[PDB]
């Protein structure tokens, strides 16, 4: 339901906006493959 | 070393107006003898000027000489925030290679002058003499998404910034070094280096 | 329509990170609207 609770977690905070850098980092060294591929591989969720 | 920078070909393009005109500078290290350049450990700082209370999202791509051999971190990062991005409550550098990728963003516009991050670099032992390893840093970018320089709110005010530190803040193909370094090893995209002279 | 996407510009990147970041340093400090609300009054 919430827009903006990206890690699933009920609540929007650091950890969220963590997790968007976090992806931009890593895409932008090349990885491809998707947010909720990479949230899952990090064991975010 | 190759030249993965990019054009800079956002909107706007052209930076010389903005109000903040931030410069990152690259350590400038030189050596006299192989002999004290060989197994040395070089602090590569990259350091922001003219930018105090003006930025906060922050992106960017660096690179180094292959011959280099980047020390991590205590968590494997190869690279380490500075003073400037002590109040940036988010920051992370990605690996890359023969380089990595520093990104910053902050509650306000909490960016700061001084170091922004710093690399550990270490010379090979085959050291040689009139060697130089060059650091750049780049500008990429591509449809999924861009590196960047800009404020809080992304305002006309903070793309203008940004357009100054990718265009004109560092050095790239089209604005290159001079440094006698840079040029003795077609880097002149390039924008630091580690260096040894000739006898 | 992007999920990841925050400020909803076809485009995930630090931009979105500091959108939340900011949004948080606001309702933990005693903000009531919606991210969306909130985003749009900037
Ligand atoms: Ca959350
Ligand atoms: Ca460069
Ligand atoms: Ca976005």
């Amino acid at each position: 339901d919430l827009f903006g609770d990206i890690n699933g977690d009920g609540i929007i905070d650091g950890r969220d906006a963590t997790v968007l850098l976090t992806y931009y980092a890593k895409t932008s060294t090349g990885y491809k493959g998707s947010l909720m591929k990479f949230m899952e591989e990090q064991n975010i969720i | 070393l190759t030249d993965r920078g990019m054009t800079y070909d956002l909107d706007p393009k052209d930076g010389s107006s903005a109000a903040t005109k931030p410069v990152l500078e690259v350590t400038k290290k030189v050596f006299d003898t192989a002999a004290d350049a060989a197994g040395q450990t070089v602090t590569v700082e990259f350091k922001v000027s003219g930018a105090e209370g003006k930025y906060a999202t922050t992106g960017y791509h660096i690179y180094w000489d292959e011959r280099l051999e980047v020390v991590a971190t205590k968590t494997g990062a190869y690279a380490k925030k500075g003073a400037a991005l002590e109040d940036s409550s988010l920051a992370k550098a990605e690996n890359n290679g023969n380089g990595v990728f520093v990104a910053s963003g902050a509650d306000d516009d909490f960016g700061a002058d001084g170091v922004m991050w710093t690399v550990e670099l270490k010379v090979p032992a085959d050291a040689k003499a009139g060697d130089v390893y060059p650091i750049d840093v780049a500008y990429q970018w591509d449809p999924s998404k861009g590196d960047l320089f800009t404020d809080n709110k992304d305002s006309a005010q903070g793309k203008l910034m940004q357009a100054y530190f990718f265009t004109q803040g560092i050095k790239s193909s089209s604005n290159p070094s001079t440094d006698e370094y840079l040029v003795k090893a077609n880097a002149t995209y390039a924008d630091g280096y580690i260096a040894i002279k000739a006898g």
